[PDB]
RNA sequence: CUCGUCUGAAACACGGAGAG
């Protein structure tokens, strides 16, 4: 089959930057390329057709060429909204191909988060896990440190993160960071605290609660 | 409006066989080419396989021919795929998409539909437990703990989908025990903290898990 | 009839177009 061969995986941009993202054929496909915007956790939309049509309703920054067997996506001023995952797709032949896809993200000023933390609720310390959460809320760049301590002891191996998509409109990421704990190892310590380092914090800023 | 509703999705053991539906409306699959799409979590587009119109021809990737069937009724406007020894490799997310109108998009595929998540694993589902995120010491923060579920996904809301604005759900996590847990917060207002109640409605269809949550300072 | 093409809601098969 045709191999589909896009670069690059992953760029950052600036709001007004010239973006391309191209995509080389393995063989001709001739002009039968589809470019595709896919935000996280929804469907694709169809940008470009045939290589170079715009299809209809699509902002007129968006615009693909064909040079060959070479096919270039260009967004001509990006925007918050351009945040997504783009992929080419030829239709030449069957079976249908796809490139790998580019992650395009909005670069941005730097954004301090805002952190928040939260005990374990007294219906999940009826059972025998505690889980204390910290919440960095709108901040750019993604690169964020969170660290845990109970009692001022360092934490390790007992925590996960997930951070959320960058938003579409004002560009800024949130993190959640989990501390999972024993109900008893909980009962057992009182001071609680997420230590947040971040480009937008010129020092690492604390959140903590005493249990009680 | 046009509109294709992917269903049939969930958990399938490795070497099951499931079937996923395409329900298409607001146009005919008689006068289109549709198509299957796969997503991995995290990972790329994947053509899958199309069923061609007026002929009824079938396409295939390498790597489904011989155990994937692609069909379509028309009287019921419905696409189906038919999906016989499955493996890991196979869990995705499925889209449905029409091939559009060739004087109007040439081959591109002009919609697609929502997707619908297969997971191909021996684990058992289970339901989450749902924890709140209260509200302390202008702006404050709340949310829910949806902890100790398999397979994805969950839905959440926010009173019943009337909070939008400032909520963050969390991707999901893989936790040591093989279950996930995810969180889902929002800001609000601290004024009316003593007098807007605020709920968050977790769905955990695997399961027939409903659930709603209050969360209080 | 043919097509490494175009079109009919149509990548193949079919109708039509175009060229042979
Ligand atoms: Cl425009
Ligand atoms: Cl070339
Ligand atoms: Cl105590
Ligand atoms: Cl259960």
């Amino acid at each position: 089959d045709i191999q589909m061969t896009q670069s690059p995986s992953s760029l950052s941009a600036s709001v007004g930057d010239r973006v391309t993202i191209t995509c080389r054929a393995s063989q001709s496909v001739s002009s039968a390329v589809a470019w595709y915007q896919q935000k996280p956790g929804k469907a694709p939309k169809l940008l470009i057709y045939s290589a170079s049509s715009l299809y209809s309703g699509v902002p007129s920054r968006f615009s693909g060429s064909r040079s060959g067997t070479d096919f270039t996506l260009t967004i001509s001023s990006l925007q918050p909204e351009d945040f997504a995952t783009y992929y080419c797709q030829q239709s030449y032949s069957f079976p249908n191909t796809f490139g790998q896809g580019t992650k395009v993200e909005i670069k941005r000023t730097v954004a301090a988060p805002s952190v928040f933390i939260f005990p374990p609720s007294d219906e999940q310390l009826k059972s025998g896990t505690a889980s204390v959460v910290c919440l960095l809320n709108n901040f750019y760049p993604r690169e964020a440190k969170v660290q845990w301590k109970v009692d001022n002891a360092l934490q390790s191996g007992n925590s996960q993160e997930s951070v959320t998509e960058q938003d579409s409109k004002d560009s800024t990421y949130s993190l959640s960071s989990t501390l999972t704990l024993s109900k008893a190892d909980y009962e057992k310590h009182k001071v609680y605290a997420c230590e947040v380092t971040h480009q937008g914090l010129s020092s690492p800023v604390t959140k903590s609660f005493n249990r009680g | 409006e046009v509109q294709l509703v992917e269903s049939g999705g969930g958990l399938v053991q490795p070497g099951g066989s499931l079937r996923l539906s395409c329900a298409a409306s607001g146009f005919y699959i008689s006068y289109s080419s549709i198509h299957w799409v796969r997503q991995a979590p995290g990972k790329g587009l994947e053509w899958v396989a199309s069923i061609s119109p007026y002929s009824g021809s079938t396409y295939y990737a390498d790597s489904v021919k011989g155990r994937f069937t692609i069909s379509a009724d028309t009287s019921k406007n419905t696409a189906y795929l038919q999906m016989n020894s499955l493996r890991a490799e196979d869990t995705a997310v499925y889209y449905c998409a029409r091939q559009g109108y060739r004087r109007r998009s040439g081959r591109g595929f002009d919609y697609w539909g929502q997707g619908t998540l297969v997971t191909v694993s021996s684990a058992s589902t289970k339901g989450p437990s749902v924890f709140p995120l209260a509200p302390s010491s202008g702006t404050a923060a709340l949310g829910c703990l949806v902890k100790d579920y398999f397979p994805e996904p969950v839905t959440v809301s926010w009173n019943s989908g009337a909070l939008t604005s400032g909520v963050h759900t969390f991707p999901a996590v893989l936790q040591s025990s093989g279950l996930y847990s995810l969180s889902s917060v929002v800001t609000v207002p601290s004024s009316s903290l003593g007098t807007q109640t605020y709920i968050c409605n977790v769905n955990h269809k695997p399961s027939n898990t409903k659930v709603d949550k209050k969360v209080e300072p």
